[PDB]
């Protein structure tokens, strides 16, 4: 089973430096190329280039030479990109990917690593419940949810009883609030019919704040 | 650096019927070793890209028989001979032909479907953000199409204006319906001030707005 997993998000202030980790693992580190791709606004996706992880040969993207610096820890199995003087410019998020056919058509991606460049202060979020009740049934089913209120910068991934619950699950795009602070919402519909027996916990994870709260909603 | 540009930008599709987005390259993409090393991915919001066609034509494990892909020197096109609702996303194309590797802009695939009247609920500030000093009260629609619907806050049958902000989630891969959630904000004090929250709901599913309110302290 090849799985690529990045470290998670970051914000660093303009003219500082930032290096992103891809730890691979389920095939032999060694035997494929790592590389890299940014997806930022407006610029879409791009590739970055490749890193031989046996010698730690780097062909680069011209674009990217003096912008960011590709190595690796074959010791760990994790591949390495630092990106030097950051400017607004670098905000994206960058993807470690792999062709495990040996030519470079990826067909392995890690779950990416946002990167926001900002001089704002980081702020983590106050999660609240969004309790089921009488104002939340339909046709035999409750809606609940949490809300994850002023947070700065993106992302706040959401999950549910630590991924066991994903159907019915809508986890909303974050809205940008008049501070420039951050606000979603992660809704899930259930049977209300057990709602006395099963137990709801939203897993917020907002990364660049150090916050990871796992929140029980309770019924109302 | 070989551009790559995509037609069209996006596309509305019937399930069942058939889709097709054309790729051109700015030069020829013809490697070394005579392969034209063409592929196409789907990306889904909060996702990596998933290869679907290597190689021009070239099908990756999984992808079904109804994705296609055929061209040559420069024009290049992917065809969906069905399109079903987890086909939905954006479709980019992408050359490993030529040191630098480029992908195109990028092709938005909706699909089409029946009307579905949203479900709506509404939920009071928690206890644990009134004692804070803030109250959200925050109003879901719940798989509805088509995208638009309207949300208006009414506080003791007041119309609301700039206290709210709502966000629509993309297209479900599943039932090809959309949600939304708008959140209304007041401070302690003036949540304290009033008694009839409420969110009313216009959409094309439904013949009149329905409101879906609740009385603060109830």
């Amino acid at each position: 089973q090849v799985q690529l997993v990045q470290s998670g998000a970051e914000v660093k202030k303009p003219g500082a430096s930032v290096k992103v980790s891809c730890k691979a693992s389920g095939y032999t580190f060694t035997d494929y190329y790592m590389h890299w791709v940014r997806q930022a606004p407006g610029q879409g996706l791009e590739w970055m280039g490749e890193t031989n992880p046996r010698n730690g040969g780097t062909t680069y993207n011209e674009k990217f030479k003096g912008k960011a610096t590709m190595t690796r820890d074959t010791s760990t199995s994790t591949a390495y990109m630092e990106l030097s003087s950051l400017r607004s410019e670098d905000t994206a998020v960058y993807y470690c990917t792999i062709g495990t056919s040996g030519w470079d058509y990826f067909d392995y991606w890690g779950q990416g690593t946002l990167v926001t460049v900002s001089s704002a202060s980081t702020k983590g979020p106050s999660v609240f419940p969004l309790a089921p009740s009488s104002k939340s049934t339909s046709g035999g089913t409750a809606a609940l949810g949490c809300l994850v209120k002023d947070y700065f910068p993106e992302p706040v991934t959401v999950s549910w009883n630590s991924g066991a619950l994903t159907s019915g699950v809508h986890t909303f795009p974050a809205v940008l609030q008049s501070s420039g602070l951050y606000s979603l919402s992660s809704v899930v519909t259930v049977p209300s019919s057990s709602l006395g027996t099963q137990t709801y916990i939203c897993n917020v994870n907002h990364k660049p704040s150090n916050t990871k709260v796992d929140k029980k909603v309770e019924p109302k | 650096d070989i551009v790559m540009t995509q037609t069209p930008l996006s596309l509305s599709v019937t399930p069942g019927q058939p889709a097709s987005i054309s790729c051109r390259s700015s030069q020829s993409i013809v490697h070394s070793d005579g392969n034209i090393y063409l592929e196409w991915y789907l990306q889904k919001p909060g996702q990596s890209p998933k290869l679907l066609i290597y190689k021009v034509s070239y099908r990756f494990s999984g992808v079904p028989d109804r994705f296609s892909g055929s061209g040559s020197g420069t024009d290049f096109t992917l065809k969906i001979s069905r399109v079903e609702a987890e086909d939905v996303g954006v479709y980019y194309c992408f050359q490993a032909s030529h040191v630098p590797y480029t992908f195109g802009q990028g092709t938005k695939l909706e699909i089409k479907r029946t009307v579905a009247a949203p479900s709506v609920f509404i939920f009071p500030p928690s206890d644990e953000q009134l004692k804070s000093g803030t109250a959200s009260v925050v109003c879901l629609l719940n798989n509805f199409y088509p995208r638009e619907a309207k949300v208006q806050w009414k506080v003791d049958n007041a119309l609301q204006s700039g206290n709210s902000q709502e966000s629509v989630t993309e297209q479900d891969s599943k039932d090809s319906t959309y949600s939304l959630s708008s959140t209304l904000t007041l401070s302690k004090a003036d949540y304290e001030k009033h008694k009839v929250y409420a969110c009313e709901v216009t959409h094309q599913g439904l013949s009149s707005p329905v409101t879906k309110s609740f009385n603060r302290g109830e």
